RNA sequence: GGACGGCUCAGUAACACGUCGGUAACCUACCCUCGGGAGGGGGAUAACCCCGGGAAACUGGGGCUAAUCCCCCAUAGGCCUGAGGUACUGGAAGGUCCUCAGGCCGAAAGGGGCUCUGCCCGCCCGAGGAUGGGCCGGCGGCCGAUUAGGUAGUUGGUGGGGUAACGGCCCACCAAGCCGAAGAUCGGUACGGGCCAUGAGAGUGGGAGCCCGGAGAUGGACACUGAGACACGGGUCCAGGCCCUAC
RNA sequence: GCCGCUAUUAUUGGGCCUAAAGCGUCCGUAGCCGGGCCCGUAAGUCCCUGGCGAAAUCCCACGGCUCAACCGUGGGGCUUGCU
RNA sequence: GGUCGGGUCGAGUCUGGGCUCCGUGAGGGGGGAGAAGUCGUAACAAGGUAGCCGUAGGGGAACCUACGGCUCGAUCACCUCC
């Protein structure tokens, strides 16, 4: 999805006419898809308003793994329980809600790797 | 529509300049730079108009860039440059300086000053920040930053004063905000008004803390604590008017 | 406990959403009025209704002006229709909603 | 949804009033004025200074006094009233006050052109100096102060009282009444 | 009794009720409604250029005798066709077919007809780019 | 640098405009202040030279060369997450700062000129400011009931994605909300205001010209580059029309 | 063409037996109007004060172009106001 | 950069269904003026059948008839209020 301007309705139900064309800085871009790769860890790069940078990750491979201070990097294994939508657990997509089955065990994700480029979790205590 | 401005009508004008607004079409859009465009002039509108060294702006920036002008000490050679409030507009080879200060009107005028008042300034400190190495940044309402350290930060206060020896920066006498002190007010409806402070109210939102104000006379008025300015503990010890 | 910059009583439970400002990290910036609750039905969403009086240069009259204003509701203070709730402005929570209740005085009866 | 320069003289609501008509004849004859144009703007110039007395006396102080003042001494500075005067001497005033007022009337007085007609030529001819400048407006209203400054130019003939229409109004020195 | 609403808290039905007697006001209705506009062949305007077709007579109301002289005009902004009436003497003489010409309102009191004229709402003031005023007054010959 | 200025008022009954406020939910090249840094390598290619092609518009191949051009490396720095300390400001800390962990991204021109051993104009990073914007909200300003029900991502929520940034902006899953006779929806007309005309005033009317804001650049849709454009004197396609042509 | 004329849109400030005009009559929902005293609150309301409501435009004085128009200095007002 | 695809914002192009809008325009309707005309004489005086409302039917046409109402009806004969 582009355009995240203004939605077309009012909330009493009633049309919106668009008075202005749509600007450049109120577009999106298409989604990061952060999936488990088998290996080389791949992400692009975003200019972005301002000439800001945004790394985009788009197959993750070790996700930083966190338990009340340590961290470790535990090679990502795959995906489950993603509250999201569970064609992500299908196609074994991360998100930052996501649980991903990991060395070291379960973690719940805590980052967006769409955004930062990096997965951080959280071991999960069972 | 597509991007910022770089043009300045005559009209559209700050209400502080002294500018006849009518003459001519345009007027110069001042840079971004120490102090606001509500609280500035431009560095050629000074040279020409206030001080009439010029009937021209090529003799101006002819001027200007031989370096005869100093704003707190230091050459400007950018016509656009803006001078604000309580600054100090010197000029060596006529042996003259001047405070920037405003009006009762609310413009903006030069007050003639001598050497030794003119290696100083007053500066609101208007906020602290704790920047990396735990150190203290004062961000001075000339846009002007201040690093000081862990053992004075408390001697240093937002609303305080503090008087700065300008070509070097060294911090001479900080001025706190307290009752009794000396204050100049800079904005609003009771400007280039002075007097000891009595009170202060919080108001507990965002909205603005208030102080009540008692001039030489007797009488006694409000205004914003953001408009008040200190210049002294118990006499302004600046010059003002 | 924390002190939010209007000084009125905090909720006595502390467990809410993150769009509270008291338990949460919401925010409330700006302006601030009591009003009515007139819906209660949404999730965390109720409707505050305020009652200003215009008036009319011509007619040299008033008339009566309802606004809405689809606040906020955090579980905490769980306002139902008729108290007279405190509410304030924040962020955008929703397409309707940048408001959100703070406090409360109850209204069992009404007329 | 700009200024739009307007007119500084009010004309009449009807046109064909045979009161107004007379009267408004009579002045024109008795002041030689070209114009109703020129005798509705010092109507418009008293109206003026008679609704800013009224306001002022249906008003109230810290301004609307200063207003007062200023109405007051513009007025004797004008040479319409004495310094001694008040809000009900305006509205006492006339039209026949600022006409006499006029430049072309006052030098009809101070002997210096023996008709009003001919004060209006020697005006726009450049024959009179008012405080050494030379004014070529019979209109001008002068000041009480400005008045006893009146004389022919230092370059019009004229001045040369050898000059013979020099010596024809000087063989009428009058004035009074114009 | 006392009129409608009085009371200080009444200004609604009181702006209400204006509005409702303002659409009786027929001059309100008109302005508002552009009906002037969406009937006029000369489409809002004070002048218009046309074309002689014909040249008529008219005959004056009851007490009046007189042949009124006039002229169909086909109108170029629209192709419609008006009658006009050619005040003077000669001015049905010195305006020939086919001539252009251009058309006044002919006065009237709502924009209409005048005097004895029953139905006729315009006047011809040029003909071939001449005042025919002149034309009849002897000077500004015709062009064509 | 060309995103200003300059032009026009089609569209738009809308947070477009006015005004009060907010952004602790965001971007900002030029400018100011402060604090710091400028280390080590490498490369290409215009101009120029040889030859051209093509009706033009435009454009090819080979050779040669530099940079404040481009690339790399490291150091600083930036972003995310987790833990805890509570030094800062604020009305209030998902903020700043301190310590520690795991990571990803990752600068720079010590260049040029002089009266050259010093000065001037400059490069990069960080903190703030300023400037200019984005977004949110309260209030406020036409007609029509011979337009009465409207809305289906529609109202909200949970979780996310995306964005500079909050947000049903978008998505998945949950619920049934939201607007409305104080007139919703639909239709009509209309750039908004400061202002202007008129009138004793109350009021009625207008909102081309100057300023402020907005929008648009044959209609429609989409992108590149850049701090900033979905770009009046830049790009791409469709529709429609026109011009040159060696068709 | 707009305002005025027009108290022919009427809040100020119009009329409804016979001139245009009282629903055929009643009942009642919203709305509007609402008896008297006491207490409270202080939402409207009033006062005072802080911050804003750009400049130009409007009024006034004073100055400069011969006066004026125009321009500047200053005082006031204007913006429906909001806080 | 091409060529294959797989996704997206997507104008447009064909078409079928509705809904209005516009330019026209046969043929029917009434309306308004005017011209003198044609048939009558409905109405105003008890207008020569008093007039008018409502409903219904009928009639070249104004109009007529019926049922209920009104006086915005004249006259003379009663009682009453004045
Ligand atoms: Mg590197
Ligand atoms: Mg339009
Ligand atoms: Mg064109
Ligand atoms: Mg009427
Ligand atoms: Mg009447
Ligand atoms: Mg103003
Ligand atoms: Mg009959
Ligand atoms: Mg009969
Ligand atoms: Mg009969
Ligand atoms: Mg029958």
């Amino acid at each position: 999805a582009i355009w995240q301007g203004r939605s077309l309705k009012k909330p009493s139900g009633g049309r919106i006419i668009l008075a202005r064309k749509k600007r450049k800085r109120e577009l999106g871009r298409e989604p990061a898809f952060t999936r488990v790769g088998e290996e080389k860890e791949k992400k692009k790069i975003i200019r972005t308003y301002g000439g800001n940078r945004k790394v985009r990750l788009i197959e993750a491979i070790y996700a930083n793994v966190f338990e009340n201070g340590k961290g470790r990097k535990v090679k990502v294994l795959g995906v489950v329980e993603n509250p999201a939508n569970r064609q992500y657990v299908r196609r074994d997509i991360i998100t930052k809600g996501a649980i991903i089955e990991t060395e070291a065990g379960r973690a719940i994700v805590t980052s967006r790797p769409g955004q930062d480029g990096v997965v951080n979790a959280v071991l999960i205590k069972e | 529509r597509k991007g910022a401005k770089r043009h300045l009508k005559r009209l559209a004008a700050p209400d502080q300049w002294y500018i006849s607004r009518k003459r001519y079409k345009w007027a110069v859009r001042p840079r971004p730079g120490p102090h606001s465009m509500k609280t500035s002039i431009p560095l050629l509108y000074i040279v020409r108009d206030y001080l009439g060294y010029a009937k021209t702006a090529r003799e101006a920036r002819k001027i200007l860039n031989e370096g005869r002008i100093l704003v707190d000490g230091r050459v400007r050679r950018d016509y656009k440059f803006p001078v604000g409030i309580m600054d100090v507009v010197s000029i060596p080879e006529t042996g003259e300086h001047y405070r920037v200060l405003p009006n009762r009107i609310g413009k903006l005028v030069l007050h003639p000053i001598s050497e030794k008042e003119a290696n100083i300034k007053p500066l609101r400190i208007s906020n602290k920040r704790m920047v990396k190495g735990a150190k203290v940044q004062l961000n001075l309402h000339d846009g002007s930053n201040h690093l000081v350290t862990v053992d004075d930060k408390d001697n240093y206060r937002t609303a305080y004063t503090v008087l700065m020896k300008v070509p070097d920066r060294e911090v001479i006498e900080i001025l706190p905000f307290d009752v009794g002190a000396y204050v100049f007010v800079t904005r609003g409806k009771n400007v280039a008004r002075k007097g000891k402070i009595v009170e202060v109210r919080r108001f507990p939102m965002g909205w603005p803390d208030v102080v009540t104000i008692e001039d030489e006379n007797g009488e006694l008025f409000d205004t914003l604590k953001e408009y008040a300015f200190v210049v002294g503990k118990e006499k302004p010890e600046i010059s003002l008017p | 406990m924390r002190e939010i910059g209007l000084k009125v009583q905090p909720p006595a439970e502390k467990c809410d959403d993150p769009h509270c400002p008291w338990h949460g990290h919401l925010r409330i910036h700006g302006r601030y009025f009591e009003g009515i609750v007139v819906s209660d039905k949404g999730k965390k969403t109720v409707v505050v209704e305020r009652r200003h009086y215009h008036y009319l240069k011509k007619y040299e009259r008033y008339e009566l002006r309802r606004s809405k204003v689809h606040a906020h509701n955090p579980e905490c203070i769980d306002a139902k229709v008729g108290d007279r709730v405190l509410v304030a402005e924040t962020r955008p929570i929703s397409k309707t909603k940048s408001w959100v209740v703070v406090a409360v005085t109850k209204r069992a009866g009404e007329r | 949804d700009p200024k739009r320069q307007r007119k500084k003289y009010e004309t009449p609501s009807h046109p064909w009033i045979k009161e107004r008509l007379d009267r408004e004849r009579v002045i024109m004859r008795k002041y030689a004025l070209k114009n109703k144009k020129e005798l509705w703007r010092h109507e418009t110039q008293l109206k003026e200074f008679r609704r800013r007395a009224r306001r002022l006396l249906a008003a109230r102080g810290k301004q609307a006094e200063v207003e007062r003042v200023q109405l007051l001494q513009r007025l004797n500075r004008l040479g319409l009233l004495p310094a001694d005067a008040v809000l009900d001497d305006v509205l006492s005033l006339t039209v026949e006050d600022v006409l006499d007022r006029r430049l072309q009337t006052i030098v009809y007085k101070k002997g210096l052109a023996r008709t009003p007609r001919q004060a209006r030529q020697l005006i726009v001819h450049g024959h009179i100096e008012v405080n050494g400048q030379i004014i070529r407006s019979p209109g001008y209203l002068v000041l009480k102060a400005e008045e006893d400054t009146i004389t022919y130019s230092k370059t019009s003939p004229f001045a040369r009282e050898s000059h013979p229409e020099r010596m024809v109004i000087e063989q009428a020195k009058q004035g009074g009444e114009a | 009794g006392k009129k409608a609403p009085y009371g200080e808290f009444a200004g609604r039905k009181l702006k209400l009720k204006r509005k409702k007697f303002r659409w009786s006001d027929i001059r309100y209705k008109r302005r508002v409604l552009r009906l002037k506009e969406k009937s006029d062949p000369l489409e809002g305007a004070p002048q218009a250029k046309g074309i002689v077709l014909e040249k008529i007579a008219v005959e004056a109301k009851q007490p009046n005798s007189a042949m009124r002289k006039a002229v169909r005009v086909q109108l170029i902004k629209n192709g419609k066709v008006v009658t006009a009436f050619t005040p003077g003497d000669g001015a049905i003489n010195h305006i020939d077919e086919h001539d252009e010409v251009i058309i006044e309102g002919i006065g009237g009191p709502k924009g209409g007809s005048m005097g004895d004229i029953p139905g006729i709402r315009y006047k011809v003031v040029k003909v071939n780019r001449v005042s025919l005023k002149e034309l009849v007054k002897g000077r500004k010959e015709k062009p064509r």
